[PDB]
């Protein structure tokens, strides 16, 4: 509805042309168009799973039957594929419980568009949507953005634009944040102690008497 | 997002032994009360567009600086952010008394709120005000028996207004 | 983790919408939903010996060889009977977790994502678990409309290993 | 449409796994409410004439110049009144859909989206309906906790007017 | 994604009248059967493996040319294409069952499936076979007593049968 | 399919370049590794009925129990002796594919793609052809030259089952 | 993307069986000409900027009416189009040559080439002259002896024949 | 990604003259010594899956509470991370043996592993420990002759075991 | 940089898996192929004062106006001439770099990237150093195997300038 807060770009590597004719250590990145065959589509099935969710999470069990039959089926753009990776709630929970809302708009630009965040102020700018649209129509608004779509084009995985000497994203950010590691060891369960006692100090009753002389 | 429920799965997973039974006892009471839960969430969310509006006009009465200009909700954009984000403390307020845990609270509208306003300027102050001014009025919408049972919830409204409080006290 | 509150909650926040008496009518189902299974997890609490001695005994006579054949894999030295009876141990805490919450929530965050992984690599077979479980199943002891509820995530833990 | 037994379906969809017991917990919550529902909804179907006549004739009274104001937005002409008892008949079929259906499928489908859009147009205030489905609010005559349950669904089309 | 209910408000909606008093009867009447159709629907999905695995061996013993080579199910991983796709039938039939109406099934499973053949080079009789295979096991499993309590499913019964072959003959 | 030839190829597609001196020193490699690698599956293809019938019973004497178990999976029967010997004379075309081939095309084609999906379904557990394989491994009969290229393909192949 | 090995493997794999004796004498003579096929490859790589440029200029001379206004290729812009794609061929030409097969040349380079020109206005017979006058000068460069050792290629040498010859009948 | 060639080319470029005698003298011993390099790194991979196995449980034996609840590699999802992940070290050094340098290495698995562990909470040392495991045996697997030829391969095997040693003290 | 082994490491990477015999087989596609390239390298380092005192005499007498033209992009004053013999001094570092790294790598580093962006700023035109390395190509001097690896950098060199 209103628009979005208004963000200053800052120097960013993918921001301009850089005269790089195609270097070695840069992405393969994948296009559906080509495959015509059962083998190129599953390595380009993998290449999505490895850039949205990340290695790690890779696993069997998060994976969709579903969204995968597609690809090969073609009736969804890849594009339209990503989406049902970013608006997953096998994904939504392992992301959107541990993430707060600012590093939600971080890991969503880090991974889907395939950039690192320009400021900290921009991370608010997107802030806002994200909460009144929920997670989907953030994500709806990302992937439809017109910087999203000419770039990538239409049917290209995510990648990282320019890396001349950048940390991959993948090892760059974790999963989940600094603070969600906090609760982690605030609710260790601590061997020994005298807190988890505490609770149970007060249900007994003591009575005491002092003498003066 | 974590429950009550989870709130005591996840300590007893740590220690790595199955719930006591006092402990589900306890539990056993949540099912007995979860009737007023649904009842005190309910009354929120059909009076949320009318405690919205009435909480604005009693603050910036009393901050009249806000809204003349050269305050922070002068204009008509800031001011809708304002006071539409006035339901986003009230979205995830009746998310954690339906949940009855702050956990969705604290990650989601508490985590950053205190951050994001020295780098927008907006008054740490003038929130505390706000909403401590939707707790009084949310408490008493919840408090007045009319076309109910008559029941006992005041160990159930003071955990309300420690949401309120929770909420309150993580910005100013 | 899942829980047919909080997905009532996780569903109105996309949307970006209050709760409405569509989240609120998922409450309720599991509000008295928690009286037939709160005492379905205090018939596993209370059988906890029990059970993780009958199902590894079970295991032992579906599987002779597994007693008999070296390899760490297997429960031929006493280090391996002695993470039998943990395994089993820790199968019965998640039941009894995602029994008291309600839903599959503590089954898929705690036992089954990533346990398709791990069997290929440390080649455990999934059938060993799978005769634990029916065990467990035939031998709770449970009746009525809690024991139906206790029923089945035994039965959703069984379908995940396979 | 929103229902919380579609609810339950499109949040398992999206996850590609079966029915489990979290999404089942979440039908018969919506199926024992339906018990204290139709009989809300039968309780507005037999009052049909009533509720729509005392709502209009409640407006009237509530801002009085809309019946004297020159104006197609207006109920100053007969054509007016005419569009008066088939709007406020409208509200009413919806607010009986949404009781039958159990959810704000039908009001978000056939009612609120878009209903900020147009009256910005055609310049209708909505504070008009506000008075309007408050009359109904006080004087639909149900009681109990059918009748409670309805008035939730008038209460959430004024949050939306609003 | 239609409901018996949707299905009912929808058909209300084109021609333009409130609802009336026998289909508010006959809507009774599904509250009623609500706790069947939660027997019926709980039964299938925890012997869902189990019914995959034993009509894929019921379907390629009296079929042997499509695991012998040239086959179309012949080389592991067309094999698990297949044998894990005899999921996504029961996936959109308890959906289905749940919902009470056949719309869900119609526009995910149903829609397209004759059609994918073709261009695939599948035999659709096979499949249909199969579909079958399923139908008078997920019938016979939902039918006996063992530890619930006496009813008639007889009436929620058919129209499981219904659903399978609405989703058998739409392919073979 | 993956072939270190078309691995020169699809790198030089993605990147819309000619074939460059990158990817034509890949194809030689490929081309003096050939001579090692058909006599490599000339020693296979000469000794196929020994290896087969070698390492079926070589699975029996390891396992005795998958003789005597009853269960369609189990080799019980008649019927699952035939399709034992199916089974690992399925292994050995591809190991003779991948050898001829030159690089893990075929193997991850039409064998390792999705075996670790359906052996948790008809639980065929994986250490079967482990110990199917390390027979071939030791009594495959070939020494040095194409042979070592020829037994990186059977543990290959191991790595993938575990 | 198919070799000439896994031409064979594919073919195999239908049938089931073992790979025969004769297959793999065929394919050790592939073998002996592997060194061959790396000497005409990369005598094609080596002239291929000067073999664009050379066909291009006989192409815009004998077919005047592209050069002139009005014309396809016209504009700088449409120009380059043309210029820079006369590579594309020849990108995916030698990818065959190397492969030895037709696989790479027909899914990417030939699939929608007489496709894509009904919509774009470009002509079938541009087209097809200007691969045809890069195959009897990509034929020659390779023909001719000069500081190799010589040896004999016709049985190899008709294969990039027929690569162009596929590659230009398939869209005029 | 440097190679031992690149490592001499980038160098020789920074001084701008020419490559140096003894610089391709030393250069021709590491075609020399190539063969070897093939056969270490391919016995690796042939090996990978067998000693990622063994390396995990002769480290959670060694550090009991990881496994234990609490630890933080005590669920499944978690220790389908610390297990697979152990992949990535050997998929990242065989990378570097068969480049022979560490430029590989630095840049992908070691440029952020000892960043992104105070965030995660993952313990270093213990990580640094599993590493440690692996090169004993790695380092051993490649040592034994078991029908390969007989050769002297001391001055190569220390340079995977300094890759290890790389990788585990920039963690630690 | 691009080399012919890393060309299989950075394959391998994206696809995440180990280096199977797919990549392997790239390794001695490129190590035998520096023997018939290293000696090619060494027949340019031993005649390098000959080459670029060569080429830069041919080019003269090629372009004859370029030594009398007026300007700094030309050759007429001194410091052209000294900077005449430092960019072809500079051709051939890469292409000895590029011999002995076995790919193009460096000629795309370091040479070929933004080559035609400069020459369009500087008016140096591209066709001097075409015929720059054609006096190289023919005055090289390299015979057998070694020539011919040396031959076609040389001429991947004169395709990117045109
Ligand atoms: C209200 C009592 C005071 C106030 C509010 C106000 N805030 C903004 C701008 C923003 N508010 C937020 C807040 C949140 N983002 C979140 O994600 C969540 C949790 C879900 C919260 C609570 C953010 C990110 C912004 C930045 C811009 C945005 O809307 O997306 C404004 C607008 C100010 C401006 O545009 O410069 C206003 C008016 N400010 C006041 O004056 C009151 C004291
Ligand atoms: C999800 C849909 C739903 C709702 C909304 C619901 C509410 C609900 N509240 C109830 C009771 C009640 N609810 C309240 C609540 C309160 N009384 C006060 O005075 C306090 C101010 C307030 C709490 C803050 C009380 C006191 C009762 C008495 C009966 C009981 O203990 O349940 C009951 C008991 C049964 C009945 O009333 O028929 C219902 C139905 N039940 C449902 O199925
Ligand atoms: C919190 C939930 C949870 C469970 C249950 C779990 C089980 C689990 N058991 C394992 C091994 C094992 N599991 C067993 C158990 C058995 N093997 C047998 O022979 C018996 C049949 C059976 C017991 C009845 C044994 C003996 C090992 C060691 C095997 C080995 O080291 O190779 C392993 C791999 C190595 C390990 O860290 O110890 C895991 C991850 N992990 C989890 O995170
Ligand atoms: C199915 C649910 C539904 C409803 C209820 C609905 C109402 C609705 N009423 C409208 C206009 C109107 N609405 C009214 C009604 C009133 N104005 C008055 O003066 C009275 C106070 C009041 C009646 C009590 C009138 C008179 C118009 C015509 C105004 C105009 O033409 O500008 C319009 C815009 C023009 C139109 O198509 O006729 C809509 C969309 N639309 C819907 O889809
Ligand atoms: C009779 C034994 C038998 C079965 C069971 C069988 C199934 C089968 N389904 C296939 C494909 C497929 N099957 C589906 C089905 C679906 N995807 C969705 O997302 C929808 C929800 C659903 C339909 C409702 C799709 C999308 C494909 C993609 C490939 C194709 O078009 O065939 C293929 C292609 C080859 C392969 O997978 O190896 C097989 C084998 N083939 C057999 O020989
Ligand atoms: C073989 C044919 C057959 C069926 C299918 C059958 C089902 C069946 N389920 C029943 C009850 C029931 N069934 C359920 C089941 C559930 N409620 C929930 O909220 C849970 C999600 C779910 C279990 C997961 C419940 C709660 C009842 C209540 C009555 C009872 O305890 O039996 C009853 C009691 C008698 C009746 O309903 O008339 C019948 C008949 N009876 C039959 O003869
Ligand atoms: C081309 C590569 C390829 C292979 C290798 C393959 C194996 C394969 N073996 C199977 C079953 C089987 N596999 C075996 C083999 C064994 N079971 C035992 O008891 C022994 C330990 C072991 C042999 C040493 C048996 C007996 C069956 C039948 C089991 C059943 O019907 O449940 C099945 C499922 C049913 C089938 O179509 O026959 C597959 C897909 N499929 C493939 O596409
Ligand atoms: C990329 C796929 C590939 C591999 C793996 C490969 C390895 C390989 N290692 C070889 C030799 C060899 N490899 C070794 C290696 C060693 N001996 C020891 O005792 C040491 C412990 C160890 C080094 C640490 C030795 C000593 C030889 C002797 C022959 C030679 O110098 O090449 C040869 C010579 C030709 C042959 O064996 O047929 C091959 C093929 N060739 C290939 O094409
Ligand atoms: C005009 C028709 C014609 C052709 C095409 C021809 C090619 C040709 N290339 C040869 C050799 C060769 N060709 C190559 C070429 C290469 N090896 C590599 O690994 C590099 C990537 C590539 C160079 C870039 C090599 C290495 C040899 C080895 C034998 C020799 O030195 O001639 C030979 C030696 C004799 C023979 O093979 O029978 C022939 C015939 N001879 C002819 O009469
Ligand atoms: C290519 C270089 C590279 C590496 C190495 C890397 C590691 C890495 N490991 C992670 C998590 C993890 N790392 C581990 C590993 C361990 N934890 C333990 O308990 C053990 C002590 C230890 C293994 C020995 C585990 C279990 C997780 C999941 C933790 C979580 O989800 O919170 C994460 C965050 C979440 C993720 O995407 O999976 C990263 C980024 N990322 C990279 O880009
Ligand atoms: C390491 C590889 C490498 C090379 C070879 C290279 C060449 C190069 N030569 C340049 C200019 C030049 N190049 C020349 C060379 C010539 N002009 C003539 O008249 C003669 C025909 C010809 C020499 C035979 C001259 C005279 C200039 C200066 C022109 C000017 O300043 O406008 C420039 C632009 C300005 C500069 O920084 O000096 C570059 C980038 N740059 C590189 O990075």
């Amino acid at each position: 509805s209103i628009p979005l807060l208004e963000y200053k770009p800052s120097s960013q590597n993918q921001r301009v042309p850089g005269y790089e004719v195609p270097n070695e250590d840069t992405p393969r990145i994948y296009r559906i168009e080509d495959a015509a065959y059962d083998s190129e589509l599953k390595e380009l099935i993998w290449a999505t799973y490895r850039q949205v969710f990340s290695e790690h999470v890779i696993l069997k069990f998060f994976r969709q039957g579903n969204l995968e039959s597609q690809l090969k089926n073609r009736a969804i753009s890849v594009r339209d594929f990503v989406r049902g990776l970013a608006k997953s709630e096998a994904f939504k929970t392992l992301v959107i419980k541990s993430n707060s809302n600012y590093r939600l708009v971080e890991l969503a630009l880090k991974r889907l568009l395939g950039r690192a965040p320009y400021n900290k102020d921009e991370e608010i700018a997107w802030s806002i949507k994200i909460a009144t649209n929920g997670w989907d129509g953030f994500v709806d608004a990302l992937l439809d953005s017109e910087e999203y779509q000419s770039n990538f084009g239409e049917n290209i995985v995510p990648y990282q634009r320019r890396r001349y000497k950048d940390r991959p994203f993948n090892l760059v950010t974790p999963r989940y944040g600094n603070y969600w590691r906090d609760k982690l060891e605030s609710e260790r369960y601590i061997e020994g102690d005298i807190k988890n006692f505490l609770e149970l100090a007060k249900s007994i009753e003591i009575k005491t008497v002092t003498f003066t002389p | 997002t974590l429950d009550v429920f989870t709130k005591v799965v996840s300590q007893a997973d740590s220690r790595g032994e199955f719930l006591s039974n006092e402990q589900l006892d306890a539990l056993a009471n949540v099912v007995k009360e979860g009737n007023k839960r649904l009842d005190v969430v309910n009354r929120i969310t059909s009076n949320a567009s009318a405690i919205v509006t009435n909480a604005a006009r009693a603050l910036f009465e009393e901050q009249p600086q806000l809204i003349a200009p050269g305050g922070n909700a002068y204009t008509n954009r800031r001011m809708a952010a304002c006071l539409r984000d006035m339901e986003i403390i009230l979205r995830y307020v009746t998310y954690a008394i339906l949940a009855g845990d702050a956990s969705v609270l604290d990650d989601r509208c508490l985590n950053g709120l205190r951050e994001t306003y020295q780098a927008l300027g907006t008054p740490g102050s003038s929130v505390a005000v706000g909403v401590q001014k939707m707790k009084d009025a949310a408490v008493g919408i919840a408090n007045d028996p009319n076309g109910i049972t008559k029941g006992d919830c005041s160990q159930l409204i003071s955990e309300v207004a420690s949401y309120f409080d929770r909420a309150a006290a993580a910005v100013g | 983790v899942k829980t047919p509150i909080t997905e009532a909650i996780a569903a109105a926040d996309t949307q970006g919408r209050f709760l409405g008496n569509t989240e609120l009518q998922s409450a309720r189902g599991r509000y008295e939903r928690a009286a037939a299974s709160l005492e379905a997890a205090r018939g596993l609490t209370s059988n906890a010996q029990r059970l993780i001695d009958g199902a590894t005994q079970a295991v032992y006579q579906k599987f002779p060889y597994t007693t008999q054949t070296p390899g760490p894999q297997f429960a031929a030295d006493s280090r391996g009977k002695s993470k039998c009876a943990r395994d089993v141990g820790h199968y019965l805490r998640i039941i009894t977790y995602s029994l008291v919450a309600g839903g599959t929530g503590p089954l898929d965050e705690y036992l089954i994502a990533g346990l398709a992984e791990i069997n290929s690599t440390f080649d455990l077979s999934p059938s060993w678990y799978v005769e634990a479980l029916k065990h467990i199943k035939a031998n709770h002891g449970l009746s009525g409309q809690a024991a139906n509820e206790a029923n089945t995530y035994i039965d959703y833990a069984i379908n995940a290993l396979s």
